[PDB]
């Protein structure tokens, strides 16, 4: 339920060298990228959103800011290493995930903000910024990496948990009493690690037997355990 | 070695563990139909079971696989060896291998060498978790002392497994305790039945407790057979800490 | 709708009109021309345009405004009627092509081409020989023409694109033949070809014609008498070679493959690069085969081999990638022949790697190929024959009079 | 270190008429800035030297633009700036052969401009001696008039804090002036130079969607330059209009300055 969605946000990252008639000719020129959040978080939801680009391409992955609080307060000379060799390596994409005394953090976070800005560099790179709510991050943050536009992760609209489950099961044996809306209809806010952890403890209890086939009651039965498990605590 | 003949009790849970760990070594077919991926491995939180390292040596001896500690306890500590590119190496060489630490198992220097170590192995389990040189690779955490709050604060069982281990079998107290009685030189006399299931409340480590602290009275009366009343005193010099 | 729902900027003509000069850039104006057909500001821009250019330039600004004019008969007629019965010779031969090139159900312009071509030793019936039977040929079992044509195979001219037109002409005419052909003209053109072993061109230009008249073979036996009969010197073995090249279709034949894979250690060096070559023609459908480690090796010549074999396709990144090691030689043969295949095999990524080519380079042929891309950077027989019959630009400049009006395109 | 690279300035960038309400000031540094270069001979007959410069601090509003500024509008060869921030590293000691390499280079140059930026990264003197061997061995190398005397002084600060370069600068800085805040008719100019781009409709007043945006910076204004132009492409149109965006600007200003 988010092709037009995905291939949206799919056209506004790849508009940067490819297709350059429409790029550089009439004066695009978006040099900020975008900035994501999922509710659920995770990292494999917005891992399996950006990773369309990850196909053709080259990648650098940092997750967490902890390289920052579990030592000295260095400051911001880690982000101007991968400043530089995001220069040295122009062809690439940048990607931050799980971005969470008082005086040192303003101050590299004003610095971090300057830079991030790149008030003396142009177009070269990409970079795109999670985390897991927008909420606890400050504001200020918004303008130099979201100026050309911002998504939110939808609901369960019935066809995205659908085709991903299409794409689960494509090589699957699964019976025909297994029907699918109650399953996409019942979840919510469950990431594609969620329904495919529910998939592999179903086809590994349905194992116990010698069962190539996996049923309805034992998926539902292996569901428990999630369903049960994240109300435990 | 440490096979099965000489560890016994948690039938269900190797019955449970023969998925999590025996899935990459007998049938990795199931990687289509299932989906499965590597996991970060499991643990056993709850009073010592008197062959938490046994179990673990059991089942890399039925696996044909090397066993690697972090620690070191027993002179491999810096046989294998900044210290830590080392272990990924042998572990890329030698796929098959099971990681347990027993050493592990003063605040301001021990927490210092202990802090680097734990920050040796996140780093490592960032490698790991990063990237992949191979399969068959899982490490084991042991939550069985008190100093142990690390592994069971930063494993409460969201992205990693979790095994309720306070009552095991009762065979942790019974049959291992058998098996204890079966190295040693036993009688034929005996009953470790009541002796074995009279002891409850204190902890799981009775038979270390009891077998350890016969040998005190088996080496007071220097008897060549150890009889049942020698573990009847066991229990209470045991009991007398609590 | 071409003309409704979209429309090309004019700084096409501007720069690539703007930067002509040296005789060269002119002929690449005259490929942006002859194959721009919304716009047609070049062609309505005075006069002297044509008579700046050389005499390839010549035939390929005649038959332009044929190219551009493949609708409106009348306009075409209207339109290409005033270079007809002129006063030189490339102007009414490229206007009897043009003639050819506008139409390819019309038929009405044989009577005057073919009406004169009965000289037989020189005249300008020649050259209106080559365009009208050129165009003719592309505008086509027919037998009035190629009995007709059999005076022209037997008159053999000393220049080339006679008998190569002549036999390009009746083998686009007889391409997809139930299970091929023995007849008598072809037979009778082998005879010819065997009578003097001079002027290796016709055993090169010749066996085009011959395999696309066996083209559409599905159980023919006619390679296997060509390795009969045709088995000699290797200059007509390198024309049982090209049967071979127009032999292999497509089946479960994996005998060609370990033979194939046998036969790449032969001395002679062209059978390898034909022969080779058909890997682009035999699978094109998988793919995933057609990447080996044949760039690793030290024949250049198999570089082209594979330069040539990646093809027209959706160009995924892996052509492109061994568009990125074979863009930097310096022979201008493969230097020339790799932005060809580079600009077809993606036809929207063109402008960086011209960008690449202005910071390798900065000859002429260079120069004037590299704004041939600028222009066209941007399963039938008849998109088929006309690349294959370019497999042979390494040669004099008599060829760029024919490489301007390819139909390999839409 | 990346202060050897990102040292040298190219790349002109925005023009002089982009000033942040500045009409004063932008003379009091322009006569120092561009009028000694303009006319050499002119201070040297006319009076002894040339003035040394000036100094701007307190607000940051459109700071560290002002000089780049001045680096798009040199007539002759654009001058080189050097940051603070690269100063302060572990492993000290670099600071003396980088400011002996940065200032031979500056004589290589035939006594050229040197700005110095970010002063509050290695100020605020108030375990720090490895710093006061950089800040007092820039000062040393400034005040000295061994390399040159005349050339350029002028320091963007955010925070006044600094004891010993407030106490050091009446020796060759001078010009204590403010930063000088844009004003709410300062922007007119900036979109009227701004509007050399893609021919705009002349329906959109300057001074009203200059006089709707509060508290904008100059990148933050440059940015909104951009947007217009960007948000007026997004379209798939060949016109910007004022009722095409003005929602993308209140919003972005009003909505991104809650």
């Amino acid at each position: 339920g988010l092709d037009n969605q995905i291939q949206e946000i799919k056209e506004s990252v790849e508009l940067p060298l490819t297709h350059p008639e429409y790029y550089e000719e009439m004066g695009i020129k978006p040099p900020k990228g975008v900035i994501l959040y999922g509710p659920p978080g995770t990292g494999k939801t917005l891992l399996a959103k950006a990773v369309a680009n990850q196909t053709s391409a080259t990648f650098l992955r940092v997750v967490g800011s902890e390289l920052i609080q579990k030592y000295l307060g260095d400051g911001p000379k880690l982000v101007r290493e991968l400043f530089r060799v995001a220069e040295e390596h122009a062809p690439s994409i940048v990607f931050i995930d799980e971005i969470d005394g008082e005086r040192e953090i303003q101050r590299t976070m004003l610095e971090l903000l300057n830079q991030l800005d790149g008030f003396d560099s142009r177009g070269d790179v990409k970079v795109i910024m999670a985390t897991n709510r927008i909420e606890t991050l400050d504001p200020a943050l918004i303008r130099p990496g979201r100026i050309d536009r911002k998504i939110e992760f939808p609901l369960p609209d019935e066809k995205t948990k659908k085709r991903i489950f299409q794409i689960h099961t494509s090589r699957m044996t699964l019976a025909d009493d297994v029907t699918l809306d109650d399953l996409i209809m019942a979840k919510d806010d469950l990431s594609g690690a969620d329904i495919k952890a529910i998939c592999t403890e179903a086809g590994l209890m349905a194992l116990r037997e010698r069962r190539m086939k996996v049923t309805n009651e034992d998926f539902k039965k292996s569901k428990e355990n999630v369903l049960y498990k994240k109300q435990e605590g | 070695d440490s096979t099965y003949e000489m560890i016994g009790g948690l039938d269900k849970q190797i019955k449970e563990i023969k998925e999590v760990i025996e899935l990459p070594v007998k049938h990795p077919e199931l990687f289509e139909a299932l989906g499965i991926a590597q996991p970060k491995g499991v643990l056993l939180y709850g009073p010592p079971g008197t062959g938490k390292t046994l179990l673990a040596r059991a089942v890399a001896h039925h696996t044909d696989c090397t066993f690697i500690r972090v620690s070191g306890s027993e002179l491999v500590q810096k046989f294998i060896g900044r210290m830590v590119r080392e272990l990924f190496v042998m572990a890329r060489e030698h796929a098959p291998s099971i990681i347990f630490m027993d050493e592990i198992d003063r605040l301001e220097g021990g927490s210092g060498g202990d802090s680097e170590v734990q920050r040796t192995m996140l780093e490592l389990l960032n490698q790991l978790d990063g990237f992949e040189a191979t399969k068959n690779i899982k490490v084991i955490m042991a939550t069985n002392r008190i100093d142990i709050l690390d592994s069971a604060l930063l494993r409460p069982g969201r992205i990693d497994r979790k095994i309720e281990f306070p009552p095991p079998n009762e065979e942790a107290r019974l049959d291992i305790l058998k098996i204890h009685s079966r190295k040693m030189n036993l009688t034929r006399g005996i009953n470790l039945r009541k002796i074995a299931e009279l002891m409850p409340g204190a902890s799981g480590a009775e038979v270390k407790g009891v077998c350890t602290e016969a040998g005190m009275y088996a080496l007071r009366e220097r008897r060549v057979h150890v009889t049942q009343e020698d573990f009847e005193m066991a229990v209470a010099k045991v009991m007398q800490k609590d | 709708d071409d003309i409704y729902k979209t429309h090309l900027e004019n700084n096409r003509f501007g720069g690539s009109g703007s930067q002509v000069d040296s005789a060269r850039m002119n002929l690449a104006s005259s490929f942006v021309n002859g194959f721009v057909n919304q716009d047609k500001l070049l062609t309505d821009d005075g006069n002297k345009w044509l008579y700046k250019n050389k005499d390839h330039g010549m035939l390929s600004a005649a038959a332009s405004l044929g190219m551009i004019l493949l609708w409106d008969v009348d306009g075409g007629l209207t339109q290409i009627d005033k270079y007809l019965y002129s006063s030189e010779d490339y102007i009414k031969s490229g206007a009897l092509l043009a003639c050819g090139i506008v139409n390819s159900g019309v038929r009405n312009e044989c009577d005057p081409a073919l009406a004169l071509l009965s000289d037989y030793v020189l005249h300008n019936s020649n050259t209106m020989r080559l365009g009208s039977i050129f165009g003719l040929g592309l505008a086509y079992n027919r037998e009035d023409v190629l009995t007709l044509l059999l005076p022209v195979m037997g008159d053999s001219k000393s220049s080339m694109e006679v008998a190569g037109v002549t036999a390009l002409a009746c083998g686009m005419i007889a391409v997809g033949s139930c299970n091929g052909d023995v007849t008598s003209t072809i037979l009778q053109t082998i005879m010819e070809k065997s009578e003097t072993e001079l002027k290796d061109t016709y055993a090169r230009w010749l066996p085009l014609g011959l395999g696309l008249n066996h083209l559409g073979k599905g159980e023919a036996i006619e390679a296997i008498l060509a390795a009969l009969e045709v088995v000699s010197e290797p200059f007509r073995s390198f024309a049982n070679t090209l049967v071979d090249v127009c032999a292999y279709a497509g089946s479960g034949n994996v005998l060609k493959v370990q033979q194939l894979l046998h036969i790449c250690s032969e001395h002679f060096d062209s059978k390898e690069k034909e022969e080779d070559k058909d890997k682009k023609e035999k699978k094109d459908k998988d793919k995933k085969e057609a990447p080996a480690d044949m760039g690793a090796h030290q024949g250049v010549a198999v570089l082209g081999i594979a330069l040539i074999a990646m093809g027209e396709e959706i160009g995924a990144e892996m052509a492109l990638r061994t568009f990125g090691h074979l863009l930097r030689y310096g022979e201008p043969t493969l230097r020339r022949a790799v932005p060809l295949a580079l600009a077809l095999i993606s036809v929207s990524h063109d402008a960086d790697p011209e960008v690449s080519y202005n910071s390798i380079f900065a000859a002429r042929l260079a120069a004037m190929l590299r704004q041939l891309a600028q222009y066209h950077a941007k399963k039938g027989t008849l998109t088929l024959c006309p690349y294959h019959s370019d497999r042979q630009l390494m040669s004099q400049v008599a060829v760029a009079g024919l490489l301007t009006v390819l139909v390999s395109f839409l | 270190p990346t202060v050897t690279m990102m040292q040298v300035e190219e790349k002109p960038d925005v023009t002089y008429s982009d000033v942040g309400g500045c009409k004063e000031q932008i003379e009091k540094l322009r006569e120092v800035v561009e009028t000694p270069l303009l006319h050499p001979e002119r201070f040297v007959n006319l009076g002894i030297e040339p003035p040394k410069g000036v100094l701007l601090f307190g607000p940051p509003g459109t700071g560290k633009t002002l000089c780049a500024r001045a680096v798009a509008n040199r007539t002759d060869a654009c001058f080189i700036r050097v940051i603070g921030s690269e100063l302060v590293q572990k492993y000290v000691g670099e600071g003396a052969r980088m400011v002996r390499e940065l200032f031979e280079m500056a004589r290589t140059k035939k006594a050229c401009l040197i700005f110095f930026d970010e002063i509050d990264a290695i100020g605020g003197a108030r375990g720090d001696n490895e710093v006061q061997r950089t800040m007092l061995e820039l000062i040393n190398q400034l005040d000295g008039f061994d390399p040159r005397g005349n050339i350029k002084v002028l320091m963007a600060t955010n925070r006044p804090d600094t004891l010993d370069p407030a106490l050091m600068r009446p020796g060759r800085l001078d010009r204590k002036i403010e930063f000088s805040l844009p004003d709410l008719e300062g922007r007119t100019h900036i979109f009227k130079i701004h509007a050399r781009s893609m021919s705009v409709e002349r329906d959109i007043r300057f001074e009203l969607l200059a006089r709707l945006c509060p508290n904008s910076t100059g990148a933050e204004i440059r940015s909104v330059c951009t947007e217009a132009g960007m948000f007026a492409i997004r379209a798939r149109r060949k016109i910007a209009t004022e009722k095409d965006f003005l929602e993308a600007v209140n919003k972005v200003i009003k909505s991104y300055a809650k």
